[PDB]
């Protein structure tokens, strides 16, 4: 339940929050909303144990 | 926008996901290896089926980014290392087949009961009780039935799955774009892409005869004294002028000479540096045997051991009750959790055991910051070498004069250095010609140089040239005598062996020298000495990303494969054999003159 943002297009200014779950488009192709090759959700989980 | 950032960002999303499944698998396996229980045999193998899915798919994903067009040597190293498509990239029916063989050869290996006729009620393991029989006994006969007969069971179950083994490990060599599976063997030293650095595939077999040909005077010495105190042992059925016989070599199959200490010691009357006594009289147990070996590894400069270590590792066996597998293991779990599974106990030996495995958690450690594909050794011989190293250091009568387990007047003459490489040179010196002989049997038979028919006739030719080693009877092809070792049947590299020992003594040379030592090889200690301990952690942090001649030349100077600090560390010991091997003939002939 604890999230961190891995894939962003370009860096935060500070006191900044982006909340978006848009997929990273990290291709040439777009991606379209579904995940697939070369496109990866950007929000990953903190799998602490 | 290029293919270099989709390949980092498709490596940043797989080693988060590789690091989090491969901890669940490690944490399964750590559960069944430490209670071994139904439920946690279920979990380990949903945990390892689980692994093995992702890094599959996660493989499928990885071909889709060819390596020609990428510059970084660790995005390149990474993807290589994903990329390899092991036993999928045949049809489903020959996988099917050959995980089918290996499966089987596992279990034929594993439950091998081979017994004496005429008394079937109850038959021995190999494990249990081959072991002590081809370790401990002095009757030639008896070893002979127990040699012959193990041999000949597991040769006849075992010679035409080994025929197709090959076949079919050939064609998953040739598909993968390698000549035959020993060049997929020897891949692992490959180093391509780095100008001065290069190693090639081809490369290993000549450095191996290099080495082995200025190995073989000193070998020859060994075995010619060995060789006269087996007659002594043994009066008639050995020669002079011949090899030694297969089944008086202390081992099952030769790998190791270290049994035969009791029999060819140059000085019995001296005793040994054994300090079991200052142990239990002094009430050391496990817990400040580890605190032992992690105060030598802040005495060096390297860091001391997690909180979690301590908190979670078993260092003492649990109980009846709770059952676990008695292994010494080092376990590098990830997240940060470093594990060792050690049922210790109080001796001399689990003591070096101990500041072995901690050699291997402190590489492991050292490596933790690089990616997770990445977290290895260099080679397959450096992780192993880096824990021999301390097994040395540890061992020598100034260590343990400066932890109180020897007294502080005991006397170093030289009589008990002659013992102690004596000791050394059998653990070490002995195993060398038996691992390079295997390994370029099996890089002939997989070159197709021997043919199919003509296996064994050349085998024991080369343990008659290379081992100086000849078998009792004569074997047909009915048989398949190589295949009664545990590495050969299970599909494991055994050339690890050899570099490792060459690459131990080159580490000790490089610290030794490093540390400024003013005697002999064998007694130097790497203790206090922190710029010793700052050259091998140059190395030690780099895991696979550097190539493993460029962290040769981080500690020993030189890039390649060195012989030199092995015959330097026998220096002494050579000289006496020399001495001593006058009245004796130096070498052996290939004739079958002893049997
Ligand atoms: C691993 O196996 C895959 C699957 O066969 C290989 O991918 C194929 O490679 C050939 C030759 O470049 C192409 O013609 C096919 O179109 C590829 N198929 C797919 C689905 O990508 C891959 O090359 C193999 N990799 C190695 C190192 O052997
Ligand atoms: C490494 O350094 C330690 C600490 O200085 C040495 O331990 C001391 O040894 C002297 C020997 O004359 C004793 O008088 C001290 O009481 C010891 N101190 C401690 C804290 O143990 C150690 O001998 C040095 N050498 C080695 C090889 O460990
Ligand atoms: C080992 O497994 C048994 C199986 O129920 C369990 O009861 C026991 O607590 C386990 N031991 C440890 C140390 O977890
Ligand atoms: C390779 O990539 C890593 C990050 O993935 C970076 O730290 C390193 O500097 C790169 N090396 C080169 C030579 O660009
Ligand atoms: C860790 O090492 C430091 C020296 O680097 C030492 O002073 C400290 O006591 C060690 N920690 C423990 C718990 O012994
Ligand atoms: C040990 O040294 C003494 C004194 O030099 C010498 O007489 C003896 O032969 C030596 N023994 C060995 C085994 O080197």
């Amino acid at each position: 339940n604890y999230l961190y943002r891995l894939f962003r297009k370009s860096k935060l200014k500070p006191f900044e929050r982006d909340i978006s779950t848009e997929i990273y488009q990290a291709g040439n192709k777009p991606c379209n909303g579904v995940a697939g090759p070369n496109c990866y959700s950007p929000l990953q989980s903190y799998g602490f144990r | 926008s290029t293919i270099e950032e989709q390949a980092k960002t498709f490596l940043d999303k797989f080693n988060h996901e590789a690091e989090d499944l491969f901890y669940q698998s490690s944490l399964a396996s750590w559960n069944y290896n430490t209670n071994i229980t139904e439920e946690n045999v279920q979990n380990m193998n949903n945990a390892g089926d689980k692994w093995s899915a992702f890094l599959k798919e996660q493989s499928t994903l990885a071909q889709m980014y060819p390596l020609q067009e990428i510059q970084n040597l660790t995005v390149k190293l990474q993807l290589q290392a994903l990329q390899q498509n092991g036993s999928s990239v045949l049809s489903e029916d020959k996988s099917k087949r050959l995980n089918t063989i290996l499966n089987t050869m596992s279990t034929i290996y594993s439950t091998g009961k081979v017994c004496n006729p005429d008394n079937p009620q109850e038959c021995l393991l190999l494990e249990p009780g081959l072991n002590e029989i081809m370790a401990n006994s002095l009757d030639y006969n008896e070893r002979l039935w127990a040699w012959e007969s193990w041999r000949s069971e597991v040769g006849k179950q075992l010679r035409p799955l080994y025929e197709e083994y090959v076949v079919l490990k050939n064609e998953m060599a040739r598909a993968n774009h390698y000549e035959d599976y020993g060049d997929y063997w020897r891949g692992d030293y490959e180093v391509n892409g780095v100008d001065g650095y290069d190693y090639s595939r081809g490369q290993l077999i000549e450095d191996v005869e290099h080495t082995f040909e200025e190995i073989k005077p000193l070998y020859e010495h060994l075995h010619a004294y060995v060789r006269a105190k087996l007659m002594n042992a043994y009066p008639s059925y050995i020669s002079p002028i011949g090899c030694l016989p297969a089944h008086l070599l202390g081992d099952m199959w030769g790998r190791f000479w270290t049994n035969l200490y009791s029999l060819t010691v140059p000085f019995g009357q001296k005793p040994n540096i054994d300090v079991t006594d200052a142990m239990v009289d002094q009430a050391w147990d496990a817990q400040r045997i580890f605190k032992e070996a992690e105060k030598f590894f802040v005495s060096v400069g390297l860091p001391n051991m997690t909180q979690g270590f301590w908190e979670n590792s078993m260092l003492t066996d649990p109980g009846n009750v709770q059952k676990a597998v008695c292994h010494p293991t080092a376990w590098d779990l990830g997240k940060g959790d470093f594990r060792i599974l050690m049922c210790t106990k109080v001796t001399m030996d689990d003591f070096l055991t101990a500041h072995h495995e901690m050699g291997h958690i402190q590489y492991d450690m050292a490596y933790a910051a690089q990616p997770f594909l990445l977290r290895n050794g260099a080679n397959e011989g450096f992780h192993e070498a880096v824990g021999e190293i301390m097994s040395l250091s540890a061992a020598t009568p100034k260590h343990l004069k400066s932890i109180g387990l020897l007294s502080p007047d005991f006397q170093e003459d030289n009589e008990t250095e002659i013992n102690f490489l004596l000791k050394q040179a059998l653990t070490i010196v002995g195993t060398l010609p038996f691992t390079y002989m295997l390994e370029k049997w099996r890089w002939m038979v997989f070159k197709g140089e021997i043919p199919k028919d003509q296996w064994m006739k050349k085998w024991w030719e080369m343990k008659r040239e290379i081992v100086g080693v000849v078998e009792p009877v004569p074997h047909d092809e009915t048989y398949c005598d190589p295949a009664s070792l545990f590495h050969v049947s299970n599909d494991y590299s055994f050339i690890r062996y050899y570099t490792r020992t060459l690459y131990q003594f080159q580490f000790q040379e490089a610290l030794c020298q490093a540390a400024k030592h003013e005697g002999p090889l064998h007694k130097c200690d790497i203790s206090n000495s922190t710029e010793a301990g700052q050259k091998l952690f140059n190395m030690l942090r780099l895991g696979k990303s550097e190539p493993w001649t460029l962290a040769l030349e981080n500690v020993v100077g030189a890039k390649n494969m060195n012989v030199r600090p092995l015959l330097n560390y026998f220096e002494p010991l050579f000289t006496w054999l020399k001495d001593q091997n006058k009245n004796s003939f130096v070498g052996w002939s290939t004739d079958w003159s002893p049997y």
